[PDB]
This record gives C-alpha cells, sequence and structure tokens, in this order.
C-alpha cells in the first residue's frame, strides 16, 4: 500500500493507503474512481492544504490508526492525553487544522479540534470572547436587545 | 469571497460532463472537481442559494434526455442491451457524482431539508429520481414486453444470456422510491408494477398452453413428471432472475396452473395406478399433491377403499376349506396387510393420515368379511386367529427355530388390534389353554408367557 | 489577525460542530456572540430529543443545612445538557419540615433555579424510589423513610404536548362544569393518551370522594391513568394563585401526541414472591412497548415493600430490569392507588371492559407500573 | 373478566386494500357506464356511501350490471365521488368545483361536509 | 388549488354499513360453513381482512361459492373474528383466547398482532 499526496505549495509527501483511507475524501475517490490501472504512482495534488499543515494531519493520523469507530454519548472532556500535546500550537494554525479536517472530511481530527475550541470558549462571557476572536458587532442594538434577552434563566 | 460564483460553471461543466461517458478520469482532476464544488459552498457573496442543485438538475435531464432519442426506436433484443449497458454507465457514472459534490450532499441537503421544504435529495439519489426519464418513457412498456419474450425461452432456447436480464430486474429493484420519505425496508415496489404482475399474468399462459396439449396427446403418466421438472425449473429460474420475493409466490402460481385445477383426471388415474403394483409413479404423485392442499385427503378414501376391494378378494379365493383350516384365514390376510403396508410406508412417506387408510378399513374386512358371513358369525374370525396361535404354539413334531416363535406370534399381534371383539379371543384361547397346561402341551414356557406379556401391552 | 475572523464567523458547519460541545447553559451565553451563532444555537437546540433525570441518593446525608435535592441540582444543572421544558420533582415527607410545615422555603427554591418559561410541578411523597444517574442501565434504589428525590426533565419535543392541571377543591361549590378540561385538554383531545393523576391531602371525607368525582369526568377515554394519593404540593407554576399548603386537591401531568405509546400492569395481592413479580412483568415486555426513550413509574402501597415481600427490598425495581434492560426507573410510595390493565398504542386500545360503572381504577394494597414511550 | 380489542388502523387499511382492489378486476361486481367511458366499482361499498345507489342497488338479482347515470352527473365531477368512497380523500381544483358539489347534493354522499364551500380562491 | 378532504369518520361508517348490510342479509354473495353453523358476509371485505380468503376466493366466477373450514377451526374462535373482522372491535372471554388466537394463523388476517394476546390476565 502505497500513495503519494501532493500540498498546495509545490511538496509531496508519501502516506500509507489504509492511513489515507481515514479521511473519508480520499477514500471515497480511491475505492470508486481508483479501481483501474492507476497513474504510474501519480501525486494527488490537494490544492487547499500547505506543506506543514499536511505533516499535522498526518502525524495525528499515525497515532490514531488503530481506533475502531463505533459513538452518541453525552458530550465530554475526555480529549485523550495525545491531542493537546500536539495542539499547543499558536492559534492560526489550529484554525487552520479545522479547514484541514473539514476539507478532508476527518471526523476524529474534527471532533478533537472543535473540543478545544468549546474549552476555549467556556468560562468566559459573551462580549470578552471577540477579544481573542475579533468577531463583528452587529444587528440593530434591538434585536440584540429583544433578542439576547430570551435566556440566561436556566 | 476569493470564490466566486459564475467561473465555476465553466469548469465544472467539463469534467461533470467527462465522468459522464467514462474516460479514466485521472484523480490529479478528482480533488479540482471537489475544491470548485467545496469552495462553491463556504463563502459569504452565501452558498449562491441553491443554484448549484438546479444547474445540476438540468444537466442530468440533458443527458437523459439527448439520449432517450437513441433507443426509443429499438426494438426487442436491442433495448435489451441498451437499458443493461447504459445503466452501469451511469450507476457507476453518478457515483462518482457522490462524492465530488460531497460538500454539497452532507451540510446543504440536510440542512436545506429537515426544516421548511421538499424536492431536496442527496445527489446520487437525486440521479436515481431523474432517471424515472428514461423509465416512465420506453422500457416499462418496452422491455417488460421483451424481457418476457426472452424469458419465454424455456421451451428450447437455451443460451438466455442471463447477464442482459439481470440487469434489468436488478434495476427495477434498484429504482425503488427513494422520493421523499427518508434514507431508511425493502425497495421492492417498482418491481412489482413492471416486473412481477406483468411476469406472472405472462406464465400462466405459457403453461395452459402446454398443461392442456400434453394431456391430449400423451398419458398422465408424463404430466406426472413434466410436472416435477417445470416446478423445479421455475425454482432455478429464480437464482438468476432475482432479487427475491417471488420465490414463495412464483412457486404457487405454478402450482395451481399444472396440478391444482388439473385434480380431476387424477384420482381417475389414480384408481388405475392402484390396481397395477406400480410403486414409483405413486411416489411423484404423491409429491406432486403433497405441495398442494385440499385434495390431499381426497386421494384418501380411494386407497382405504381399494384394499377393500382387495381383502375379500384374497380370502375369496381361499376357498372353502377356510372354514376347517386354520393357518389359510391368518396368512392370507397377513399377505394382505403386507404388501400395501409398503405401500403406505415407501410411496406415501409414512403419512400418518395415510397410516388411517392401512388402518380401519383394514378392520372393516376383518369384521365383517367373507367366510365369517358364510358360517354366520361375527365371531368366528376371532376364532380361526385364537386356534392359529394355540396351533403354532403347541407341543409338535419339534419347535424349529426360536426365531420363528416370536416373529410369527409378533405378526400375531398385528391383526389383533383390528378385530374390535376380543372377548371371543379370551374364551376360546383360555379353553385350550387349559388343554395345553394340563397336558403340558407346549415347548419353551417363556414364549406363552411373553403372549400374555405382549398382551399385557394389549387389552 | 489569526484566520477565524473568517472562519469562525462566516463558516455555518464549524460554528455548529462547536456549540454542541458545550453545557446547556453556556450554549445560551454564547447565543449573543453574534449574529451568525444565533442561528446555531437554535439549530443546535433543537436536535435534542432525549429525557434527563437527576435525582439524591441516599449517600449524600451532609451533616450541614439545606435540603440534599436542592445541593444536588445545583451543582447538576451546570453540567445539564438539554434546557428543560416541563419538570417533574418528588421528594420525601422530612425534607419540606424545617418548623411544623418553612415549606416555602426548601420549594422556591427548586422553584428559582429552573427557568422562569420552565413549567414545574411540585409534589411530595412519603417515599421516593428511583434510578441514579448516568446511563439506563443502572440498578433502581427503592428508598423508604430517608432523603432523597428526583427531577425529570423534559426537553422541548417535536409533536408531544405536555401541560399541567390543577383543580383545587371547595368549602361550597360547583365540581367542574366543562371548560377546566379543556383548559387544559383532559377532554375533547383526539390525541390524548396518557394521563399521571395525582392527588393530595384526600383523608378528609368529601375530599377522599373528591378523587372519586373529579377522574369520571375525563374518564371512559382510550387514555392510560397512573398515579395515586400522596401527601401535599409544594410548587406549581400557575403564575396566579400562591399555594395554600392546608386545601386538598388534584394535580398531575397530561401527556398528550402521535407517537406516545404507553403500557401499564396491575400487581394485585395475587403477588406475593419473586416468582410471582416477574411474571407479572413478563406481561408488560409482551405489549412490545419499544426500548428507547421510554420511562417507566411505579407507584405502590406505604404497605407494601420490606413488610408485604418477606424480609426483602428493591424486588419491583430488581424485576423491572430483569426484563427490561435499559429503562430507566422513577416512582413514589403512597396511600392510594390508580390504574387499571390497558395499553394504547398508535393503532390498538385494550380495554377492561369493566362493565359495571369504573370499579377498575380505584384499588388499594397494590402497585402500579407504566411504560411511558414519551417520543419516536 | 372480559378484555376488548379496539383496533384504529383497520377500517383504513380495509377500504385501501377494497380500493386496489377495485383498480384491479378482481371482485368487482358491477359496472358504472358513464358518459360512454367506463367505471368499475364494488356492489358493497356504493351501498353504503350514498343513497341514490342505495335504493337501485338492493331486491335485484345477482349478475351483469349496468347503472347507468343517465345524463345530469358529469365524468370531471364523477372520478372524484368514487375515489372518495374508495380511499376517502378528495382532489378539488377550481376548475372541478361546481360539478363535484353538484353531484354531492345529487347522490347524497354520507361522511362529505359542504366545508368545499370557501376554501377556494 | 388542490385543498384535497380528509375525513376520519368516513371509514369507520362504510365498515358498520358492511355490517348491517352482513347482518340483514343485504347483498351477501359469501357462505362459509365452520363445523355446521352458516355464516354469511361479503366477498370483496374477507378478499382482503384475511390472506387466506384472498386465495380461496380468487380466481372464481360470480356464482356464490361454498368454502368450508376443518375442525381445526371452530365456532368459539370464529364468531369473535369475524365481528372484527366488520367492526374492528374483538371481544376476548376466559374461553375465548385460546382459540381465537389459534384461528389467527389458519387464516393470517392482516391489522391484528397475536403477541399482544400474552398480556392478559383472565
Amino acid at each position: 500500500p502505497s500513495i503519494k499526496l501532493q500540498s498546495s505549495d509545490g511538496e509531496i509527501f508519501e502516506v500509507d493507503v489504509e492511513i489515507a483511507k481515514q479521511s473519508v475524501t480520499i477514500k471515497t475517490m480511491l475505492e470508486d474512481l481508483g479501481m483501474d490501472d492507476e497513474g504510474d504512482d501519480d501525486p494527488v495534488p490537494l490544492p487547499n492544504v500547505n506543506a506543514a499543515i499536511l505533516k499535522k494531519v498526518i502525524q495525528w493520523c499515525t497515532h490514531h490508526k488503530d481506533d475502531p469507530p463505533p459513538n452518541k454519548e453525552k458530550r465530554t472532556d475526555d480529549i485523550p492525553v495525545w491531542d493537546q500535546e500536539f495542539l499547543k500550537v499558536d492559534q492560526g494554525t489550529l484554525f487552520e487544522l479545522i479547514l484541514a479536517a473539514n476539507y478532508l472530511d476527518i471526523k476524529g481530527l474534527l471532533d478533537v479540534t472543535c473540543k478545544t475550541v468549546a474549552n476555549m470558549i467556556k468560562g468566559k462571557t459573551p462580549e470578552e470572547i471577540r477579544k481573542t476572536f475579533n468577531i463583528k458587532n452587529d444587528f440593530t442594538e434591538e434585536e440584540e436587545a429583544q433578542v439576547g434577552s430570551t435566556q440566561f434563566c436556566l | 469571497k476569493q470564490i466566486g460564483l459564475d467561473q465555476i460553471w465553466d469548469d465544472l461543466r467539463a469534467g461533470i460532463q467527462q465522468v459522464y461517458t467514462r474516460q479514466s478520469m485521472a484523480k490529479s482532476r478528482y480533488m479540482e472537481l471537489y475544491t470548485h464544488v467545496y469552495n462553491y459552498c463556504t463563502s459569504v457573496h452565501q452558498f449562491v442559494g441553491l443554484e448549484l442543485y438546479k444547474r445540476l438538475k438540468e444537466f442530468l435531464k440533458n443527458y437523459l434526455t439527448n439520449l432517450l432519442k437513441d433507443g426509443e426506436d429499438l426494438m426487442d433484443e436491442s433495448v435489451l442491451k441498451f437499458y443493461t449497458q447504459q445503466w452501469e454507465d451511469y450507476r457507476f457514472s453518478s457515483k462518482v457524482l457522490n462524492g465530488i459534490c460531497a460538500y454539497l450532499n452532507r451540510h446543504w441537503v440536510r440542512r436545506e431539508c429537515d426544516e421548511g421544504r421538499k424536492g431536496i435529495y442527496e445527489i446520487y439519489s437525486l440521479a436515481l429520481v431523474t432517471w424515472r426519464d428514461c423509465l416512465f418513457r420506453p422500457l416499462n412498456k418496452q422491455v417488460t414486453n421483451a424481457v418476457l419474450k426472452l424469458i419465454e425461452k424455456e421451451r428450447n432456447g437455451e443460451t438466455i444470456n442471463t447477464r442482459l436480464i439481470s440487469g434489468v430486474v436488478q434495476s427495477y429493484v434498484e429504482l425503488g422510491l427513494n422520493e421523499d420519505d427518508a434514507f431508511a425496508g425493502p425497495t421492492l415496489t417498482v418491481y412489482k408494477e413492471s416486473f412481477e404482475s406483468q411476469f406472472l399474468a405472462d406464465t400462466e399462459r405459457f403453461y395452459t398452453r402446454e398443461s392442456t396439449e400434453f394431456l391430449q396427446q400423451n398419458p398422465v403418466t408424463e404430466y406426472m413428471k413434466k410436472a416435477e421438472a417445470r416446478l423445479l425449473e421455475e425454482q432455478r429460474r429464480v437464482q438468476v432472475y432475482l432479487h427475491e420475493s417471488t420465490q414463495d409466490e412464483l412457486a404457487r402460481k405454478c402450482e395451481q396452473v399444472l396440478i391444482e385445477k388439473h385434480l380431476e383426471i387424477f384420482h381417475t388415474e389414480f384408481q388405475n395406478l392402484l390396481d397395477a403394483d406400480k410403486n414409483e409413479d405413486l411416489g411423484r404423485m404423491y409429491n406432486l399433491v403433497s405441495r398442494i392442499q385440499d385434495g390431499l385427503g381426497e386421494l384418501k378414501k380411494l386407497l382405504e377403499t381399494h384394499i377393500h376391494n382387495q381383502g375379500l378378494a384374497a380370502i375369496e379365493k381361499c376357498g372353502e376349506a377356510a372354514l376347517n383350516d386354520p393357518k389359510m384365514y391368518v396368512q392370507t390376510v397377513l399377505d394382505v396387510h403386507k404388501k400395501y403396508n409398503a405401500l403406505v410406508m415407501s410411496a406415501f412417506n409414512n403419512d400418518a393420515g395415510f397410516v388411517a387408510a392401512l388402518d380401519k378399513a383394514c378392520g372393516r374386512f376383518i369384521n365383517n368379511n367373507a367366510v365369517t358371513k358364510m358360517a354366520q358369525s361375527s365371531s368366528k374370525s376371532p376364532e380361526l386367529l385364537a386356534r392359529y396361535c394355540d396351533s403354532l404354539l403347541k407341543k409338535s413334531s419339534k419347535n424349529p427355530e426360536e426365531a420363528e416363535l416370536e416373529d410369527t406370534l409378533n405378526q400375531v399381534m398385528v391383526v389383533f388390534k383390528y378385530i374390535e371383539d376380543k372377548d371371543v379371543f379370551q374364551k376360546f384361547y383360555a379353553k385350550m389353554l387349559a388343554k395345553r397346561l394340563v397336558h403340558q402341551n407346549s415347548a419353551s414356557d417363556d414364549a406363552e408367557a411373553s403372549m400374555i406379556s405382549k398382551l399385557k401391552q394389549a387389552c | 489577525d489569526p484566520r477565524s475572523t473568517f472562519v469562525l464567523s462566516n463558516l455555518a458547519e464549524v460554528v455548529e460542530r462547536v456549540l454542541t460541545f458545550l453545557p446547556a447553559k453556556a450554549l445560551l451565553r454564547v447565543a449573543c456572540v453574534c449574529r451568525l451563532w444565533r442561528e446555531c444555537v437554535r439549530r443546535v437546540l433543537r436536535t435534542h430529543r432525549s429525557v434527563t433525570w437527576i435525582s439524591a441518593g441516599l449517600a449524600e446525608a451532609g451533616h450541614l443545612e439545606g435540603h440534599c435535592l436542592v445541593r444536588v441540582v445545583a451543582e447538576e444543572l451546570e453540567n445539564v445538557r438539554i434546557l428543560p421544558h416541563t419538570v417533574l420533582y418528588m421528594a420525601d415527607s422530612e425534607t419540606f419540615i424545617s418548623l411544623e410545615e418553612t415549606s416555602m422555603e426548601t420549594a422556591l427554591a427548586l422553584e428559582k433555579l429552573f427557568p422562569k418559561q420552565c413549567q414545574v410541578l411540585g409534589i411530595v411523597t412519603p417515599g421516593i424510589v428511583v434510578t441514579p444517574m448516568g446511563s439506563g442501565s443502572n440498578r433502581p434504589q427503592e428508598i423508604e423513610i430517608g432523603e432523597s428525590g428526583f427531577a425529570l426533565l423534559f426537553p422541548q419535543i417535536e409533536g408531544i404536548k405536555i401541560q399541567p392541571f390543577h383543580f383545587i377543591k371547595d368549602p361550597k361549590n360547583l365540581t367542574l362544569e366543562r371548560h377546566q378540561l379543556t383548559e387544559v385538554g383532559l377532554l375533547d383531545n383526539p390525541e390524548l393518551r396518557v394521563v399521571l393523576v395525582f392527588g393530595y391531602n384526600c383523608c378528609k371525607v368529601g375530599a377522599s370522594n373528591y378523587l372519586q368525582q373529579v377522574v369520571s369526568t375525563f374518564s371512559d377515554m382510550n387514555i392510560i391513568l397512573a398515579g395515586g394519593q400522596v401527601d401535599n404540593l409544594s410548587s406549581l407554576t400557575s403564575e396566579k394563585n400562591p399555594l395554600d399548603i392546608d386545601a386538598s386537591g388534584v394535580v398531575g401531568l397530561s401527556f398528550s401526541g402521535h407517537r406516545i405509546q404507553s403500557a401499564t400492569v396491575l400487581l394485585n395481592e395475587d403477588v406475593s414472591d419473586e416468582k410471582t413479580a416477574e411474571a407479572a412483568m413478563q406481561r408488560l415486555k409482551a405489549a412490545n412497548i419499544p426500548e428507547h426513550n421510554t420511562i417507566g413509574f411505579m407507584f405502590a402501597c406505604v404497605g407494601r415493600g420490606f413488610q408485604y415481600y418477606r424480609a426483602k427490598g428493591n424486588v419491583e425495581a430488581d424485576a423491572f430490569r430483569k426484563f427490561f434492560p435499559s429503562v430507566p426507573l422513577f416512582g413514589f410510595f403512597g396511600n392510594g392507588e390508580i390504574g387499571c390493565d390497558r395499553i394504547v398504542t398508535g393503532n390498538f386500545i385494550l380495554r377492561k371492559c369493566n362493565e359495571v360503572k369504573d370499579d377498575d381504577l380505584f384499588h388499594s394494597y397494590t402497585t402500579i407500573m407504566a411504560l411511558i414511550h414519551l417520543g419516536s | 373478566s372480559v378484555f376488548a380489542y379496539e383496533s384504529s388502523v383497520h377500517s383504513t387499511n380495509v377500504l385501501l386494500s377494497l380500493n386496489d382492489q377495485r383498480k384491479k378486476d378482481v371482485l368487482c361486481d358491477v359496472t358504472i357506464f358513464v358518459e360512454g367511458q367506463r367505471f368499475r366499482a364494488h356492489r358493497s361499498v356504493l351501498a353504503a356511501c350514498s343513497s341514490y345507489f342505495h335504493s337501485r342497488i338492493v331486491g335485484q338479482a345477482d349478475g351483469e350490471l349496468n347503472i347507468t347515470l343517465p345524463e345530469e352527473v358529469t365524468v370531471k365531477g364523477f372520478e372524484p365521488l368514487i375515489q372518495f368512497a374508495y380511499t376517502a380523500k378528495l382532489i378539488l381544483s377550481k376548475e372541478n368545483v361546481d360539478e363535484v358539489c353538484k353531484c354531492v347534493e345529487f347522490l347524497s354522499v354520507h361522511n362529505i361536509e359542504e366545508s368545499c364551500f370557501q376554501f377556494l380562491k
């Protein structure tokens, strides 16, 4: 099993087929189309991810390759020991992993990264959250004023 | 932004029309046809409403209408090599279209539905909802009337070339209505109305055009052997014409068309097939009527009313010596209940109900039978039996075999059950038993002691 | 400066799989982050079709001033996941007395934490039988005298509408003209399938017969009755009456919907050991009531339990989970019984012909079960 | 000690299966000759949906039957009527209301209310 | 402008009219024997209510067919069943349960479930 992927900036990395089959997008193209005489070790140029991120995704896929996929439990904070060690990176790159996880459809990787964003979201007040994500500030104060006025409570 | 909305529908319709007409789509461009559709669905300038869904409905309805033009002027054996070849070039082809537009198959189609509207489907399930623009157009009248012409080659035609038909039947099953409801049992709803309803009406005729054409030129003994073949052949014309759910319903409407509506001359032939010692024809005959109910119990009285017309023939040929010759009246009836016992054993699969035929029907020629009538006594029949067992269970020249001492008594035990009046047996047995015990005119004392032990088992 | 000024504010599918991984209370906090987040909060708060329960066991008898149940409901509501809409809570009859009755202090305490829009019915019984937190496989614990209680959080479920009702007694007045059965929905409702009638302070004459009269008004339909007589009431959210502790009446929930299946088995004086009890609950299993999204109820008599079945306890509770593998259980011990043998589902109804008048409902010294399939 | 079993889906399923029988040859034992075209139905449902058919169906011996509606009814107003009789749904449009309403007030079909009154426009 | 009418009373009344037509023999076109106690019904009703009176009712002529049932079914289990086949209400009693349940599988009458019966106290 051997498949070579090409990043957006022109770098080439060789990965295992089964480890690539972890991503649904890669396996769907490789199972419903790849049943033929392949182009000779032709690279697959994913044009939305640069060289650096593809390592981070493939690094996550290397460790999380023996996980049986089961499934519907109360949302929690398990977050296995490896992920946050992997995920201690500056703010920007973590967001880029979100796109890479969403683009290739990796449920496990998308599951973990969104947890830390929620954890960073948790324990804050609505307004203060902007100073860490720089969101816009809008719509008729009034609506807000008669929108964000249907809750708290409990 | 960085996406746009109108630059995309100028290169997407260069591989979305190149994935169709399969021409070795390289993986190098597959992700290019994804990066477009993905970017198309992640921006605000706002998934450009729902236009991509609409534009993906027009191209499909153009490859399915410009294509109907070639094919809707074609007769049999050609529309059956057009809806089996360009079905694998649309099932396969529109399954790459289910993962090129993946981002429009996960979020918007599950959020544009489960909300405010209908007419939203997964793009794959959208392909086989617009495929009913080439099906509710020929086919439904032009292959269903053509597959039958091919399936009506049971007569002599070999090399049916199953592959073409297997494509058609599997197509109708696959075309099962996925419209609305959800993505949940089976989908055999577009199968009944197009290849089941109009396959059974056309399978009655082919069989009621050989049934009453074979029992007019050949004896019934060949319809009894063609039926087994055809009733079995129409159980192997499934499992290569398939999806099942027809085995338990094609077989029935191949069973009242062969033997449930010709159960008029079977009973008539049953009598003829009973005077003769024929024993393999009844087995096939029993097997045919075994499948059919309401009539297994009709050819049950005739056999019951044949041993009785056979029992009072052997004891009739016994003559006049039977009155003063004890063995004869026992051996004769025993022969009757040996041969017809095998009949209810080998031929009719030892049916419990059929044993009843070998039963009391045997009783009605042991109670009020001949010989007993001639020297008028219903009570006479036990006496001849009573003398017989004593006749052998006596001191004589020599008791030759220990085995014959059991089996004859065991054989005697069989005919005992049918006499319906024990009382006389106890009288006449005891009387001459007293003569036996007093004079010790018996050998192997255990054997008689075994007889009351058999009597202990009996009344 | 980082990327998610674009991503975390425009990409809808990424703001959706974030707000799911938050406690319910935080989900209504970030609802005022921006305009896109609001829509995401509403969508996430609509894929909530699971009932969640909170209970207070005997292993938390803290020697400090405060109700045990109020303490748990304070800590646990922080980590709750669904937004409660209607709540049914019961507690034992020693945790609502501080001087001789005091009752408001304990009652309004729980009436304050719950949301203002939420509907609260407050009922106190002499005995709580409850399944602990976690999953549906917890072994039920039957609690006689001793501080215990549970709270049931019903979320917003599509197509199912639940409305409390309350008929106060009178010194001298009419009975019930017609409208209170239409105001709440006990009559003229083509989809009423389960009712959970409760009664309190029935000791006085007339009041004992009040429960006799009030039930007959909305009976004789294709519905399931369940419940009995209890001690007193604590809190009801009607916003038009300061609750009177001395007055008696009839209160309960009135389930209504198109998929609410039900089941009921009486446990008469013919069951007195383990094998007989298991035989009765085998009949419930034959009703083919689905497993998921069902909650069970057990209303019994104070004369049943340790005393009645010889020297054993948690016997009904253990038999419930012997044949039903994962359904929860909640019920009280009381001085009265209501119920019959009846199954109502989407298709069939199995009423008892009960041709005398209505003598198939008011039993005594017995136990009633229920299998209310809230949802589908 | 007597129990009942009251179903709530048997009526609809038996009516739908009888309608399928209506649309498929067998077990149909009456033909409605109307305006030239043919309509085939049952001699049991039609004696239960209204009174015009009821007054003309009873008493007469079994066999082949024409119960021709002579001229007064239309076909556009007739097709929805037997559909309602056998399935209990109606199909009304702004170009259909008048003839259907004329047919109901003539045949006196029951279980249909005048609610087909202001739904239009 | 397809409003479409929907009546929740059009099926119950039709099935009650069928019962009334059955009782006073108003166009009954089928006679059935169980042991001997003559019953009368409609061919169309039983052609869809059960799934044995759909294989012993089709492929016949307009001449009245007199079908007979074996001794395995009796009259104690049919009268409850054929009354439910017309009124959608099946009365049960102590002696009824066994025979009325035994009748079902030989007929496979639809829209009745034979697992709920094993719930009654009786």
